[PDB]
């Protein structure tokens, strides 16, 4: 299950 | 054994060529269960195993939407990237993006991590105790203190440390007679003359699962990496994996060297000499 | 810009048997940047029929890829890779040798 948390550099 | 689920992401951009590519890959242990390619048909998260394929509409719908959400921060990374290091619009350059955790024989937490790269090397990495970053460059260092701002490494620790151990038990247990199986390598020898004074021994392993493994050549028990030859592990492409390694010797004297067999499967370290 | 030049193997899934049906692989590994052109030939001619995997990494971020067709080896027929990359001055033709 992907992580639904990711944030632009 | 332990095990492992990871998550491996490509983002690369197309000059004058509109979006950039963007493909995403999901594997238990050395099994792929999932993939997105922008390039592909169906524009959504597809699956690869057949474990994972009685997931219902609910584990599609939303797997395909956080691998949009996914490709879209990716989007917005290759322009940032480009600005930061004021690269012209002229070349194409490259995201990796990986994340997964591990646990151990009880399937308790091990270890997490969070790894990203650019044009090939480490730009920013989350540390060991997955509450701090590890910066490359002054580039990476805005982006370090833009994501202590927005305290991303609590909410991907409680991913890593929560979430990913969770689903990996699931998939363990649901696709439980192929990943939780070890294949024992099968092997043989070789011999091979190539003239009067020397001869060619090859070692192979045939059909194992996982893909880690160890040959070592030895000469009266005495590590022997003069003269060897060693290919990189290879997949077969029904799931297994093969290698071999080989090593020249005097004729007469092929009962000098033996080839030793380290793997998850064995359950203890094979031996093997040249028996004509 | 780190760029770095293919390893090439080419190689059967099963020990190859004239007239015994299988699977031709070419795994190349070890690459960077991800844009890579792969072709299988037979007796120099490509074969169109290739599968590829999905593009993946290692753990010093260089790229892999299995292309493989499905192939009846037979006594008269050579098999070999041709691969493409930004690192070669001109693509890569790799032999199949039945042993290996």
């Amino acid at each position: 299950l992907l992580w639904n948390g990711p944030i632009a550099v | 054994g332990s095990h492992s689920m990871r998550y491996f992401f490509t983002s690369v951009s197309r000059p004058g060529r509109g979006e950039p590519r963007f493909i995403a890959v999901g594997y238990v242990d050395d099994t792929q269960f999932v993939r997105f390619d922008s390039d592909a048909a169906s524009q959504r998260m597809e699956p690869r195993a057949p474990w994972i394929e009685q997931e219902g509409p609910e584990y599609w719908d939303g797997e395909t939407r956080k691998v949009k959400a996914h490709s879209q921060t990716h989007r917005v990374d290759l322009g940032t990237l480009r600005g930061y290091y004021n690269q012209s619009e002229a070349g194409s350059h490259t995201v990796q993006r990986m994340y997964g955790c591990d646990v151990g024989s009880d399937w308790r937490f091990l270890r997490g991590y969070h790894q990203y790269a650019y044009d090939g090397k480490d730009y920013i990495a989350l540390k060991e105790d997955l509450r701090s970053w590890t910066a490359a460059d002054m580039a990476a260092q805005t982006t370090k203190h833009k994501w202590e701002a927005a305290h991303v490494a609590e909410q991907l620790r409680a991913y890593l440390e929560g979430t990913c151990v969770e689903w990996l038990r699931r998939y363990l247990e649901n696709g439980k007679e192929t990943l939780q199986r070890t294949d024992a390598p099968k092997t043989h020898m070789t011999h091979h003359a190539v003239s009067d004074h020397e001869a060619t021994l090859r070692c192979w392993a045939l059909s194992f699962y996982p893909a880690e493994i160890t040959l070592t050549w030895q000469r009266d028990g005495e590590d022997q990496t003069q003269d060897t030859e060693l290919v990189e592990t290879r997949p077969a492409g029904d799931g297994t994996f093969q290698k071999w390694a080989a090593v020249v010797v005097p004729s007469g004297q092929e009962q000098r060297y033996t080839c030793h067999v380290q793997h998850e499967g064995l359950p203890k370290p094979l031996t093997l000499r040249w028996e004509p | 810009m780190i760029q770095r030049t293919p390893k090439i193997q080419v190689y059967s899934r099963h020990p190859a048997e004239n007239g015994k049906s299988n699977f031709l692989n070419c795994y190349v590994s070890g690459f960077h940047p991800s844009d890579i052109e792969v072709d299988l030939l037979k007796n120099g001619e490509r074969i169109e029929k290739v599968e590829h995997s999905d593009l993946s990494f290692s753990k010093d971020w260089s790229f892999y890829l299995l292309y493989y067709t499905e192939f009846t080896p037979t006594e008269k027929d050579e098999y070999a890779c041709r691969v493409n990359h930004v690192t070669l001055s001109q693509p890569k033709i790799v032999k199949w040798d039945r042993d290996m």
